[PDB]
């Protein structure tokens, strides 16, 4: 489908022959060149503008700790790259990445200094073939970071590239919710979800498999379940 | 099969181990114990002698194994490092990350202020 | 059941293999026009250049280097002199350093 | 001794019980069924709370009231759908204008 | 001569859009960035136009 | 024997073919695909001296290397940040980061066309040259 493991002569006119390859030709754009530490700490921003008639979705993780751009230049350069430059939408963009940052800046994962265990049960969705997991995750723990795990899993799987950057960030999310209930009321019980005596008929729970079918319920469905869960607590 | 570092063994524990990760043996943590850390080392031994052709992967082992990532990737890097399960494998099995193709014998050519150059060594 | 695993790693390698080389190769990254391909195929870590002697032409070829295809590589390299040189019996000893020469001569 | 802090409820126990027996639904009445359908009302009861809660905060009201209850339970589809036969008095209608009138 | 068949360097979206100074680094930051570098015989030729510059031109590259 | 060439044969079945020539401005010639120079360590990325535990040098080439690969796959395309982001898991300052670096230095997105500069023959002269490769 594409000109990249194919056998092209020197005359690179071959290429048109592919569809994928003409298609940025014959309505490409001529752009410009734009024109430009100690302890990190990983802060995703999700965001979900719907401004002109189509909406953008994305998240990504931006790790405030430094300064080298700024809310406004990376939303100068986020519009400039889809095209679709606005005063209205830079205004927009640095009007909601800032709320996400001001009010989890609170929020780090320093002086823990506690052996906490828990079991993350994430999901994460790209459109296309979304998926959910759980298993063990150890906090406390700084030899194996979110990357690393997410490209184990993007590794082990078929899975394309495109699920590294979404994998890790719904990973943090989950990292600062698990966070959020330590300022509080987060003593850490033994949760188990299998062993053998002290702390296997089947793996059922530990699934990492991909479904096409949209189950596209569980914003309502996990709202319950937390509501609930969180007045478990009190007793 | 490993042909080096045949101090390996499955019945007791090694020194080449313990000074590997020693968070297992100093640490009063109820989760984390040198007991299952034996257990589940001769777990991963045990399953991958099954089929010693295939590449173990993290996933794998962590289907049915009650402990934190964290400290599986810790030890299963380990039984790769040394002659250890990792060692008899066919080409075809790998984790091999799906990136763009490579690079780097391609003619890539220089603009010098007076003309374009071919990059020759 | 452990064998329950291994049938679990076993089939995991045929649909990898199943959406990767069945296709054109690869999956096209649908964001560039660029085909990935698994990065376990093509290459890594040129090693440089040799130059021979030859009156006009100029030839380019790219050629494959090796010392030892069947010691397949293995780690050793981040395993430094303090934790393992301490009390081994020199048998092994030398098959430690053995393996990591090798490893570390394979890249010239 | 109450039953309902040895439970670990908030809803009447013994009033459950009591109005199970003199209710005529059986002769006989066990001792988990009282709590069992304390239980289920005390978490009906704090789910619709919950989200009566939640609707009256987005409408910057601190006090609920039937308004709010409709808004409620006609927001979230699973109670919509336990109780789209019941009205709710001076709890009006959501606002829903078609496409084809706007 | 102008066919697509012929070269591929001017399809429909490329052949009077390019900006006139498409070409590479201008000649000044190209002096700037190839004086940054640690390969020898570049700086040779840096320090070489900037000399040129100092006395043909000063008011261009002045401090 | 009879693997060597199956081996051969494979191996050119999974290889980039160049379709598309490369521009290097001739004052970033050093660095090639497995090294990182000293320019690069003293220059605006800092992912060395373990400052973080996210950011390490085995990310930084796994993410140079792979911004360089889809550029020179496709030269005529310009690299937009917002894909790089979309395929890496790195943190938004240190890719634009990198990003600005490499294209200050004109590896990526380096504006030229190669009809307004002639060809000429270097000081090394024709030859027999070959790129040795480590096996996949």
């Amino acid at each position: 489908v594409l000109p990249d493991l194919q056998d092209q002569h020197h005359n690179p006119f071959n290429i048109l022959r592919y569809p994928k390859i003409r298609d940025t030709f014959i309505n490409g754009k001529v752009v410009s060149p734009y024109r430009l530490s100690g302890e990190a700490i990983m802060i995703p921003i999700t965001l979900d503008i719907e401004h002109m008639g189509h909406t953008i979705k994305d998240q990504f993780l931006w790790n405030y700790n430094d300064d080298s751009i700024s809310p406004e230049e990376f939303a100068s350069i986020y519009c400039k790259d889809l095209d679709m430059t606005s005063a209205t939408l830079q205004t927009q963009i640095a009007n909601i990445i800032k709320e996400q940052l001001k009010d989890l800046e609170n929020i780090a994962a320093t002086e823990i200094m506690s052996d906490l265990h828990v079991i993350i049960n994430l999901t994460c969705n790209l459109q296309d073939r979304f998926f959910e997991d759980n298993f063990q995750w150890n906090l406390n723990d700084k030899s194996l970071t979110p990357e690393r795990f997410a490209t184990s899993i993007v590794q082990d799987l078929g899975l394309t590239r495109e699920f590294i950057p979404l994998i890790s960030q719904s990973l943090h999310e989950t990292i600062l919710k698990i966070k959020k209930d330590w300022v509080d009321g987060h003593l850490i019980q033994d949760h188990v979800p299998n062993d053998a005596a002290f702390g296997g008929s089947n793996w059922c729970p530990r699934v990492e498999i991909l479904t096409k079918e949209e189950i596209q319920k569980r914003e309502i469905e996990k709202e319950r379940n937390l509501r609930r869960l969180k007045r478990e607590t009190d007793r | 099969i490993p042909s080096f570092a045949s101090w390996f063994d499955i019945s007791k524990i090694h020194e080449i181990e313990k000074r590997s990760n020693p968070d297992f043996f100093n640490d009063s943590s109820r989760f984390k114990t040198p007991k299952a850390y034996k257990d589940t080392r001769n777990f991963i031994i045990n399953t991958y002698r099954l089929s010693p052709y295939e590449y173990l992967t993290i996933t794998a082992v962590r289907r049915n194994v009650a402990m934190d990532v964290a400290s599986i990737v810790k030890i299963h890097a380990f039984l790769e490092k040394w002659g250890l399960i990792n060692y008899q494998i066919d080409p075809r099995t790998k984790p091999s990350l799906i990136g763009p193709s490579f690079t780097g014998h391609f003619q890539v050519v220089l603009d010098t202020p007076q003309g374009l150059k071919p990059f020759l060594p | 059941h452990s064998a329950a695993c291994s049938r679990f790693n076993s089939d995991l390698f045929y649909d990898r293999v199943k959406v990767l080389l069945v296709d054109q190769q690869g999956l096209r990254d649908a964001y560039t026009n660029i085909l990935h391909i698994p990065e376990s195929t093509q290459s890594t870590t040129v090693l440089g250049w040799r130059r021979s002697k030859n009156d006009t032409s100029i030839v380019y070829e790219t050629v494959i280097h090796d010392n030892d295809l069947n010691k397949p590589k293995t780690g050793l390299s981040e395993i430094p002199k303090e934790i393992y040189e301490d009390v081994v019996d020199e048998d092994v000893l030398r098959a430690i350093t053995e393996q990591q020469n090798f490893e570390k001569c394979n890249e010239y | 001794k109450t039953r309902s802090s040895r439970a670990g409820l908030q809803f009447p126990v013994g009033r459950v019980h009591r109005l199970l027996r003199k209710g005529n639904y059986a002769e006989r009445v066990g001792a988990g069924a009282p709590v069992y359908l304390a239980a289920v009302l005390e978490y009906l009861t704090a789910e619709i709370l919950e989200l009566a809660g939640n609707a009256a905060r987005d409408n910057k009201k601190t006090r609920i009231i039937p308004r709010h209850l409709q808004l409620a339970v006609r927001n979230d589809e699973e109670l919509n759908k336990l109780l789209g036969r019941v009205t709710i008095a001076q709890g009006g209608v959501l606002p829903n204008i078609q496409s084809v009138l706007l | 001569t102008k066919s697509i068949h012929y070269s591929l360097a001017n399809f429909n979206v490329f052949q009077s859009l390019p900006k006139e100074t498409a070409r590479g680094v201008d000649d000044l930051t190209r002096m700037e960035m190839a004086l940054l570098s640690g390969i020898p015989e570049e700086i040779k030729w840096s320090l070489k136009k900037y000399l040129t510059y100092s006395n043909k031109a000063p008011y261009m590259i002045s401090l | 024997e009879q693997e060597a060439q199956k081996l051969e044969e494979k191996a050119l079945r999974f290889l980039a073919k160049q379709t598309h020539p490369v521009i290097i401005p001739s004052f970033a010639s050093w660095f090639d695909i497995s090294k990182i120079h000293e320019i690069e360590k003293r220059s605006n990325p800092d992912f060395f001296n373990d400052s973080s535990r996210f950011k390490t040098p085995k990310a930084y080439k796994d993410t140079r290397n792979f911004i360089i690969n889809t550029y020179r796959l496709s030269p005529y395309e310009y690299l937009t940040i917002t894909a790089v982001r979309r395929n890496v898991a790195m943190d938004v300052a240190s890719i634009v980061k990198i990003h600005a670096f490499l294209e200050k230095w004109g590896l990526i997105n380096y504006q030229i066309d190669p009809r307004t500069k002639p060809s000429l023959i270097g000081p090394s002269f024709t030859g027999h040259f070959q790129v040795v490769l480590d096996t996949p």
